[PDB]
């Protein structure tokens, strides 16, 4: 932020101020998310349904 | 002395040979013989008349 100045060659008016910008740091962090769904052939071949597409 | 076979037994090579080599034979009957119904899932009922007036 700036400030208002004053035009002293020796008061703390007449000093114009310094100041800093700042940065930060966000993180995208990959995981995992699964399963596994067994099935006998026998049951995948009798029933009437196609059970590996469902 | 004499150079008898098993001084030159590392030099006399067998013959190999296949006059008496065969895969299993199929004996197998059943499903040649008798009547083959196509299964569609585990178990099929067959309805039969018991007992009649």
């Amino acid at each position: 932020h700036a400030k208002w100045v004053g035009e002293s060659a020796t008061a703390p008016e007449g000093v114009k101020p310094t100041a800093k910008a700042t940065w930060a740091n966000k993180t995208l962090v990959a995981e995992e998310l699964a399963v596994i769904l067994p099935i006998h052939e026998n049951v995948l071949a009798d029933a009437t349904e196609d059970l590996l597409a469902e | 002395a004499d150079t008898n076979r098993t001084d030159a037994a590392a030099l006399i090579q067998e013959a190999y040979s296949d006059v008496f080599l065969d895969s299993v034979s199929e004996t197998a009957k059943v499903i040649g013989t008798f009547p083959v119904y196509n299964m569609g899932t585990k178990t099929t009922n067959l309805p039969v008349l018991s007992t009649f007036p």
